[PDB]
């Protein structure tokens, strides 16, 4: 006998349902069914994607492609508006324009990453029942994977709390989403390296997953010197949300951290007996190629290409990249002196080897990125301004 | 088209002594050979949608001997010939992926030959491997 | 009259106290045979333990398969039949006899006493499985030939039954 | 080579690998099928609905995520649990549970498709046949599962895989969609399980009843069954394909009438009784007559769209199909009387038609009030529902010579005296042992093959027992080790016990001692 | 309108829900709520599993463990029963008592493989986009993976179908699961290994997909022959159900199936540059450890030590592994004369490396099954006996 | 060894990685807050729920599978959508889409804590926080 | 003992002018300091499960001031001090997987300091960080 009424329920109640279908009419009052039917299509139908995410941003008039109107309710002490074109050098007519092409909203992305999650478990507790940990090259296993793999987390969460300022700024509901979805993917990525090498400690005895060895690295090792000072840049340096996504993403991680993530431990993994990196690096690059999609709708088609604003635009991400491209250059010029410790494996390790690696980054890059903005980019050059730092 | 396709057609409006007369006739004590199919849905957001939008729309256009009737927890559905649902129609009404896999979650029964091709979901009145 | 209650009673455990008696695989197979022929069947010789017999062939059937492989090599477990018999040879045999029958009375009974004499433990599993499937096959197609044909009069004729009641 | 390469985004999906499936068997003269067959003909057919393990996987699990939704969240939310009918609810207890058993031999069924499937495709069709059938029997476990904890009686929902034992309703449960399926010719499958069993009885079973479930306010049975019957197009289909290869070899083809005639009445032989019953005597709000629903699913629809069209080549309907049709009329109401008059040894709370019921009764089946009614009314006045009675209707029918026997081949009951279904009694003796067979269609398949029916029936194993050490004995009773799980009524008061059961004295007696 | 009544929800109509509501008591009629309550828990607590599955099998008190009674209703022509002790030399107190430790009915299987579904679709569709193919060693992708990784996906069928009379003959409801779910994952196998193929063929001209070649090396290629008529003999050679999941899962696939999966494509992928075929193996490995666990629980905590037949039934299971085995090492002896046509790497694909992967395969399963039925195996005569097989 | 190895199945919890975050963080001068406040205080604090991405997709889709069951397949098979008063079906145009808009700016909000936090920890369980908001603006 | 945590105790037992009369009394023109907890707990399968066999059987047996009321869609707790629930206790109830994030799934709100430890969900009326412990050990 609580003390407060059981609330009888208008579903099931027979008086109280009476009640209701006698009030309800006979007909429906419109035929307008689709929630949000007047947002512009970008594919042949109205997708559920842009209903829940389209116009979810109450920008008024005066923030290009707002529907509202009238100054904010209440601002930053001075006047900093809540929202503003204070925030980003870029121009547009519209910025609810972007569209994620894997039309991501928050259920598609957990709901995948959730698969990602629970397999993941599934397939550490068979590895570890397989034991095929044993066949590992064992000075790759402990000295170059533990120690600069655990490094390269550094990076991962680096570009992860760039997005912070960004999910404040950012000035519309799709490009929101595209910026917090791949913060979590870069975090993901940090955390799962962390994964990784706690699960060979409990392989293989004296193995030793603190990071203490990593962070020294990362922090004072010179082979992640330039990598460094670029994320903390992007990261901490600026404000501008559309630079720290185009050089986080656009420029700095696909080349340094395509380079860092593809060709050196995934890739030498597979010549070097190493049968567990490879479950982890699928996920970052998984996670890399849904991020591009994504990032390149918002610089390319969007804004590098708005009717009125595109040269405009492609004046800054010249001016960004050209700027950014030098510090990757360099991250990677630092980066390759790593191959100094690595055991020579013919067309890997050795000069011809890495040139080709290099060659693929910064030849995928210029057809990816640089093409569609109007960045002339010489590979060899850059190729060649890399392997400087390379040892023979 | 498309009274005879009622799910109460025929001796169904019966009752009492009527239906048991024509039940126990000489003549209705063998099969008889008919030209429809049944299809049901589950009721659910997807299959609503499409009943209301495809089916009694496209659908009965192209075959006017559809009939839909309302079972509480399914559509029954009865038509001559053959009954079809294109999910790339599905999908675009929808506006989420939908492929024909995807249809299937919710057609819970068939009488007559099914069959799906490319991403069109069919139930024909055809023997596929006797008839020509 | 009467019957005891289903899982324990008397017939079953007089009837356990008797299987536990049986010590060599020559004397618990002459038992299971003659359990099977006297027990079991349409062709049964008494229907006296009927409510109990499947669970008593059940331990019969434990008792002579553990001593089977206290006593016997490992050999004779897969390519013997605890007759001594060769079991491809008994394979052989009965395959050929219910081929040769005239009649579907004449292939049933085949099977039927195949089935009595040399179901598992008697016969190695891999064997008396193939070798009833084999059996059941012809036995199919014999009986479902003019299955129709006979008058049920006819029928009851040909089985043999004494009719004790029709109805109408 | 090495630097240049097309990067656009490809995987490969489901038909893509399908394609290459046919190309994955090998000859060897072993490869063949272990069980015996009558079909020895070519069946290399094409698989209608294409599908690959991942694939397969990602379907049943959408399915399952929005069904386990509705129960577990929705449902649960609105004490949808307990928004039932009484009598519907315990209709559940054996519908689910009844099913349960038919879905598990299905499983063992489309393991012997599988094994005699010639075409690595169908080999393909014939395990996700399998899986699904597996789903199918966790199914009907989850809705019992889930009535024992959110129905006001969970007793027999909650045990009914060691209870069902107790009564002769079950035993015939083992044969129509079970036995019937896993006992005999492998191919024969496709005719039985599939052409019968699937493409006719599986509507009225799984699909009508969901309506008759919302009826009574029972949510959840429509929640889980209607995506069970999902599965089912893929069976029909693949059974069909099978089917085909027979008509088209003349020498399979002469099996196929036989096989198809004692497969339908097999399986209608229990079905249209014990569903009947259950549909129109285990609720109270009724969608139509079950003769109705049997009309629309079995005689018309499966009828004219099944074997009608068939009829094109060569297949013929079922002899048996009078006989069946009279089942549909009256067969139920005259199982109704056993089930009545034998309702301790179920596990199923039971009503007797009230006033509204039976003038809907007569109304559509003229000539009810007469005689079934009259006889339901008589019982209620003698004390059927009362437990300080000391009356079970049983003793009744043996005491004015309506005795009840068990059909050797089926099991179903029959009341030779009462019944106006299709029935009659024929007993013979065979060696020692008398057998009752009731119907031309069961007595010609006793006749011929007498070594495949040997079940027990409740009357030999039970004979000279009183009813409650029987009932006692197979755990028929609730956690109080005393009160019945059967009740002959729905109230929550007044609940017979087994010394209310004892106190008539109720002995099983031997109904072929007097032939 | 509709010809037939629109029926009214009992649910939500309010005169059928008043009726309803008049009808339902006002308190439980029992107060038992557990679903089969009575099933003998395996661990702590009764698991939904166990609660779904036990006691499904309608079995009667003559097949060991069952509730029921009396004879079938129908059997076959002859007399074989709908189940029957006839199905196998092994005996057991309760043909119910087996356990998956995974615990898997229906639904928690088919979701953990809907989530390996979607996410091999993605990791294929950025696998792609990334180029990582470019590095994988040709004669490796096109001499030894396409065509002897492919021929393996006829072992993988042939071990599914094993299982069909399995599905029909065993005895209880926990093993008929085990084994539907075992037969599934073998297809599967088989499916991914075809699906790994018909990808590298949209990336590679030239690189034919078609199973050709592949089924011409599993008929007809010295490489492959014991392997064939060892899965020809488990799958069709014999009906016993227990000795068709011993040996096929538990000696078969357990040494030539590990070696070739593992051993060979798996570990050498790691040193020939292939970042593509781990992502498969990782599954095929995942579901052998899973299947591992279940087989375990029959054959040896419940059929092994069987309170009254695990002496009895460790006789066949010696009888088996000792005629198995001798078909597996014969197969493996067959299989590794494929190292003659591999690049040689030092520690991997010489003597000292296949000599150390077979003590690992021989020495693992001596370990998890033969030292747990009794079965006496010395693994250097194993390993020497396969290596009488390796061109030196 | 290569013959030797504990085989025992293991995998890797939420919380083994989680206490390792704290340490992700990195010194340099530039490594603070971009947003005005007059709060300057030591704020090295630790998580009450510990989370990583993969826990927080696992946990979230989980919440989300009953929650579009329900609606997408049993209310809609009931008919729920049109069951309801009129007043309130009128009420709930206001409160929901009100209430998306609060559930947005949370987004926002909840971004400046996350690049006010000084522990790597609150970075973490901001941007969970973050999500959610997007979550919420989605349900409404 | 508990009547006071109940929904409607105090001033919610009181309407119209007695209502008015002590909300806008002087001394209700501040808060007042409890030393209760509130616990909201969405109704699903597994949590009315949680709720009958654990809250209000060894929870209110710990703790007697637990008052559970039903709000339709979700049950309200309130209590004296604090509230726990083992995620472990509760697999054990519900036989399948469930961790403490698992039990998560349907907590829907918290009035008071909430937070997970090992398997068990725990919300108290400290104040965790500014209370000092009472005890050394
Ligand atoms: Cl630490
Ligand atoms: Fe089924
Ligand atoms: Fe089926
Ligand atoms: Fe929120």
């Amino acid at each position: 006998p609580q003390s407060s009424q059981v609330t009888k329920r208008g579903l099931t109640d027979p008086e109280r349902a009476a009640i209701i279908a006698a009030a309800v009419p006979d007909h429906a009052l419109d035929t307008q069914r689709k929630y949000h039917y007047f947002i512009q299509p970008r594919w042949k139908r109205l997708s559920e994607y842009e209903q829940l995410s389209c116009y979810a941003q109450p920008n008024p008039d005066w923030i290009a492609g707002g529907l509202d109107w009238g100054d904010w309710t209440q601002k930053f002490h001075g006047g900093r508006p809540s929202w503003g074109n204070e925030s980003t050098e870029l121009r547009t007519t519209d910025w609810y324009r972007h569209r994620d092409p894997a039309r991501r909203w928050h259920h598609p992305y957990v709901k995948d990453k959730s698969e990602e999650a629970r397999y993941t478990q599934r397939f550490l507790a068979a590895y570890s029942s397989e034991g095929s940990i044993r066949t590992i090259d064992p000075y790759w296993r402990d000295e170059i994977l533990n120690k600069y793999f655990g490094a390269l987390l550094y990076s991962e969460y680096g570009l992860f709390n760039a997005h912070s300022s960004v999910g404040r700024d950012c000035l519309s509901d799709t490009i929101r989403q595209t910026a917090v979805f791949a913060a979590l993917d870069k975090v993901d990525n940090a955390q799962m390296i962390q994964m990784e090498r706690l699960f060979i400690a409990k392989l293989v005895p004296g193995f030793d997953a603190s990071t203490d060895v990593p962070k020294k690295i990362w922090t004072t090792d010179p082979i992640y010197s330039g990598a460094r000072a670029t994320v903390q840049e992007i990261w901490q340096g600026v404000q501008d949300w559309n630079e720290i996504l185009w050089a986080g993403h656009a420029v700095y991680d696909a080349t340094f951290g395509q380079f860092a993530r593809r060709e050196f431990f995934q890739r030498l993994a597979t010549v070097y007996g190493d049968t567990l990196t490879p479950f982890f690096t699928a996920q970052s690059q998984t996670y890399f190629q849904t991020t591009r999609g994504a990032i390149d709708d918002l610089f390319v088609y969007c804004l590098a290409n708005d009717s009125e604003f595109g040269a405009h635009n492609r004046t800054f991400l010249n001016a960004w990249t050209e700027h950014y491209l030098a510090s990757s250059v360099a991250a990677l010029k630092d980066f390759v002196g790593l191959y100094a410790k690595v055991e020579k494996v013919a067309g890997a390790t050795d000069r011809a080897g890495v040139s080709e690696a290099l060659q693929r980054v910064f030849g995928d890059w210029k057809i990816d990125y640089a093409d569609k903005i109007g960045f002339r980019v010489d590979v060899d050059q850059k190729v060649d301004a890399v392997l400087a730092g390379y040892k023979n | 088209s498309s009274a005879h396709n009622a799910y109460n057609a025929g001796i169904m409006q019966k009752t009492g002594k009527a239906f048991a007369d024509e039940f126990f006739a000489e003549e209705n004590q063998v099969v008889h050979e008919s030209n429809a199919v049944v299809l049901v849905l589950m009721k659910s957001d997807e299959i609503d949608a499409i009943i209301e939008d495809i089916v009694l729309k496209g659908g009965k256009a192209k075959n006017p001997s559809i009939v839909v009737e309302d079972k509480a927890g399914f559509w029954w559905i009865k038509a001559d010939g053959a009954i079809e649902i294109d999910a790339a129609e599905a999908g675009e009404l929808l506006g989420k992926p939908f492929s024909v896999y995807d249809l299937l979650i919710n057609v819970s029964s068939t009488v007559g030959r099914a069959y799906t091709l490319g991403t069109k979901f069919t139930i024909t009145s055809e023997l596929m491997g006797l008839d020509r | 009259a009467k019957r005891e209650p289903i899982h324990d009673n008397s017939i079953r455990t007089e009837w356990e106290a008797k299987i536990a008696k049986l010590t060599s695989v020559d004397q618990a197979t002459k038992f299971i045979q003659d359990f099977r022929l006297a027990y079991t069947s349409p062709f049964r010789k008494s229907y006296d333990i009927d409510v109990d017999y499947q669970y008593i062939e059940r331990k019969i059937e434990e008792k002579l398969s553990v001593l089977k492989t206290e006593k016997l090599p490992v050999a004779d477990l897969i390519t013997k039949a605890t007759t001594g018999e060769d079991a491809a040879a008994v394979e052989a045999t009965w395959i050929a006899k219910i081929k040769a029958a005239k009649s579907k009375y004449e292939a049933e009974r085949i099977h039927i006493e195949f089935r009595q004499l040399y179901k598992p433990p008697v016969l190695p599993v891999n064997v008396f499985l193939r070798t009833d499937a084999a059996l059941g096959t012809v036995l199919m197609e014999i009986r479902n030939t003019d299955y129709y044909g006979t008058p049920l009069e006819g029928l009851r004729k040909e089985r043999g039954v004494k009719v004790l009641h029709l109805q109408a | 080579d090495a630097l240049k390469v097309n990067r656009a985004p490809v995987g490969v999906e489901p038909q893509e690998v399908h394609k290459w499936l046919q190309s994955f068997n090998w000859d060897f003269k072993e490869n063949r099928t272990k069980y015996p067959t009558k079909y020895h003909m070519a069946n290399e057919t094409k698989e209608q609905f294409k599908v690959i393990a991942k694939e397969y996987a990602r379907m049943e699990a959408a399915k399952d995520e929005r069904q386990f939704g509705t129960l577990l969240d929705g449902l649960t939310r609105l004490g949808a649990g307990n928004k039932v009918h009484p009598r519907w609810g315990e209709t559940m207890k054996v519908i689910s549970n009844f099913l349960e058993v038919g879905e598990y031999n299905a499983i063992a069924a489309s393991a012997m498709l599988w094994d005699s499937a010639t075409a690595a495709e169908q080999k393909n069709g014939y395990l996700a046949q399998v899986l699904d059938e597996i789903r199918h029997t966790h199914q009907c476990a989850f809705i019992n599962h889930y009535y024992s904890k959110h129905y006001h009686d969970p007793a027999g929902h909650n045990d009914a895989r060691r209870t069902r034992a107790i009564g002769p309703l079950w035993k015939g449960m083992k044969r129509v969609f079970a036995d019937g399926f896993i006992s005999g010719d492998a191919v024969e499958c496709s005719v039985n399980l599939q052409l019968v069993g699937e493409a006719c009885f599986t509507n009225p079973l799984i699909v009508a009843v969901t309506e008759w479930a919302s009826a009574n306010g029972d949510e959840i049975t429509p929640t889980v069954f209607l995506s069970v019957e999902t599965d089912e197009l893929r069976h029909m289909a693949n059974g069909y394909q099978t089917v085909v290869s027979i008509a088209n070899d003349p020498a399979s083809a002469k099996f196929l009438n036989t096989d198809l005639n004692n497969a339908f009445w097999t399986q209608q032989k229990y079905f249209t009784p014990v569903l009947g019953y259950l549909f129109e005597y285990g609720s109270k709000f009724k969608v139509e007559p079950w003769v109705k629903t049997w009309n629309r699913w079995v005689y018309e629809d499966w009828g004219g769209i099944w074997i009608g069209r068939l009829g094109k080549y060569g297949v013929e309907s079922p002899a048996s199909l009078r006989d069946a049709k009279r089942d549909a009329y009256w067969a139920h109401h005259d199982l109704a009387l056993a089930a009545y008059a034998m309702w301790p040894l179920g596990f199923a709370r039971l009503a007797l038609p009230d006033e509204e019921d039976q003038a809907w009764f007569e109304a559509n089946y003229p000539g009810w009030a007469d005689h079934y009614g009259k006889i339901f009314n008589e019982w209620k006045k003698l004390g059927y529902e009362d437990p300080k009675s000391g009356f079970i209707p049983y003793q009744w029918l043996l005491a004015n010579g309506h005795d009840v026997y068990i059909d050797r081949v089926s099991q179903v009951p029959f009341i030779p005296s009462l019944a106006k279904g299709t029935g009659s009694l024929r007993v013979h003796e065979f060696n020692g042992k008398k057998h009752s067979l009731t119907d031309d269609w069961g007595e010609r398949q006793w006749l011929i093959e007498p070594e495949r029916y040997e079940c027990h029936n409740v009357f030999e194993q039970y004979e000279g027992r009183e009813l409650s050490e029987v009932i006692a004995e197979g755990h028929g009773v609730r956690s109080d080790g005393k009160t019945l799980i059967a009740q002959p009524h729905t109230r929550g008061d007044n609940l017979w016990t087994l010394e209310d059961i004892k106190r008539a004295g109720c002995v099983f007696p031997d109904p072929l001692a007097k032939f």
